[PDB]
């Protein structure tokens, strides 16, 4: 009813790590179930920060993480490597940055200011 | 898990204290803090001898079952759920609390402003089981009612030795 | 069930020999309180959210 | 030279994993495996 | 598997109300589980649309 | 369609900076 039938969300039900489909087998008095799993591998770590300061207000990344390699910072998924530029389409705001603890002062790239030409 | 996992000795949770959970290398064992009080509590013992009883000892002794539970306990501090899925990718607890808040429903700010509170409230709560646990003898119920459930069974089996079913006596030399 | 009443039941020889079989009908009407109370517990449980 | 002996079994590897407040780890190439499960479903109809 | 490993999706399956994880503790013949949960509080009365 | 909609002003971040 979930491995099979659906998408089970189950931690090492459904399979080993992050589910994604099973195929059921017949067998004499028994069932065999091809499950299909999703386990993240080659592993890397950076540095990080929980909030990102830019003109006095807390930035946060939504959907992602603040992550950079020494020389860029980057917001992406913690489930992957997806590095994408500080931008507000994928940044929210709240707050202010003397509040959080450990923010990192950085600046958001503004998508509108290609649009803004002419 | 097939790996044992450790947590390192700084122990830099952004206020959150897992003395109470983590293993106390103190103590002459190495349980973790509560893990001493439930032990003493739940602990007819060991005076089955005669009649042929005999007791196996378990595969996994005590000493196996706690560093099982301090691997998963280091798994779940550092890496979250990363390591019961896959690589043991660590994150900081004080980010892991905000990356589960998402998933309730609650977006990561709140506890990014809130974090001071939130882990005070944390170590109260899990603090307090210490003292709860310790004033109140019912917080081990289901294991002490199983433990004198086996442990009346056995005695009512070795004593139903003592009847002779209406045999002339209850002990054959004797018949 | 009462064990003695149902295997003997008002007869008093029947309830003397019966007591050379040990403890049989204190572990049965063990097992039926146990099995009573647990049915309390279930409706307690799957009703009382 | 082969025997039996008689160990105190290993309670799998050991891997303590470097934590810092400042430090995270993410995936860069994920793979996908199958796990095989078994599950007995009835018994024989014997009368 | 599910409240330690992971986020239990499920309600009232691993402690009281919205689950957030779960610290386990062993004991003889058994197993404690610390869950930990999401309770709100100080409700009000504000108006939706 | 919506019933129960009740009316108030929406505002538009991008109004400040239309502007070119
Ligand atoms: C973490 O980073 C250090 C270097 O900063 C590296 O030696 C180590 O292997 C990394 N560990 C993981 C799990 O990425
Ligand atoms: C992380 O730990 C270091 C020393 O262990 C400390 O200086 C730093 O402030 C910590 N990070 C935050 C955000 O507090
Ligand atoms: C909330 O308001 C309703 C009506 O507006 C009232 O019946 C109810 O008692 C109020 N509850 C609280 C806690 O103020
Ligand atoms: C809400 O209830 C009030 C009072 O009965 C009524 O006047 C109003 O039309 C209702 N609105 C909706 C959207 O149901």
């Amino acid at each position: 009813s979930e491995c099979v039938l659906g998408q089970s969300k189950r931690v090492d039900f459904c399979g080993k790590g992050y589910h994604l489909m099973s195929f059921p087998q017949s067998a004499p008095h028994g069932v065999v179930f091809l499950h299909v799993t999703y386990v993240p591998a080659q592993e890397k770590n950076f540095t990080t920060a929980p909030a990102i300061c830019h003109d006095g207000k807390a930035h946060f990344p939504r959907e992602g993480v603040f992550v950079s390699n020494g020389t860029h910072w980057f917001v992406t998924q913690r489930n992957f490597y997806e590095p994408q530029i500080i931008t507000t389409d994928n940044t929210f705001v709240s707050g202010n940055c003397d509040v959080v603890i450990g923010i990192v002062n950085n600046t958001v790239y503004d998508p509108l200011q290609p649009e803004l030409d002419s | 898990v097939k790996q044992i996992y450790k947590t390192p000795p700084i122990k830099d949770f952004g206020g959150f204290n897992f003395s109470q959970i983590l293993p106390d290398p103190s103590k002459p064992s190495k349980r973790s803090f509560i893990e001493d009080l439930l032990f003493n509590k739940v602990t007819l013992i060991c005076a089955q001898k005669f009649n042929g009883l005999t007791v196996l000892p378990p595969l996994l002794t005590d000493e196996m079952i706690a560093q099982y539970t301090s691997a998963l306990l280091a798994g779940t501090i550092t890496s979250g759920w990363t390591f019961g899925a896959g690589a043991a990718l660590q994150i900081p607890f004080a980010m892991q609390m905000a990356y589960r808040f998402n998933g309730i429903g609650v977006t990561q700010n709140v506890l990014y402003e809130n974090q001071k509170l939130i882990a005070n409230q944390f170590n109260s709560a899990i603090g307090k089981i210490q003292d709860s646990l310790s004033s109140t003898a019912s917080a081990l119920g289901k294991l002490q009612d199983v433990v004198n459930q086996n442990a009346q069974a056995l005695n009512t089996l070795v004593k139903q030795l003592s009847s002779n079913f209406g045999a002339i006596s209850s002990v054959l030399n004797d018949i | 069930v009462d064990c003695t009443m149902y295997i003997c039941g008002d007869s008093t020889e029947c309830s003397n020999l019966l007591l050379q079989y040990g403890s049989f009908c204190t572990q049965l009407n063990r097992a039926l309180t146990g099995i009573a109370v647990e049915q309390d517990k279930n409706t307690q449980e799957v009703f009382a959210q | 030279s082969q025997s039996i002996i008689a160990y105190t079994m290993s309670l799998g590897a050991e891997n303590s994993v470097a934590y810092s407040n400042n430090s995270i780890a993410i995936p860069t190439n994920f793979t996908i495996s199958v796990t095989t499960e078994i599950l007995p479903v009835s018994m024989t109809k014997t009368s």
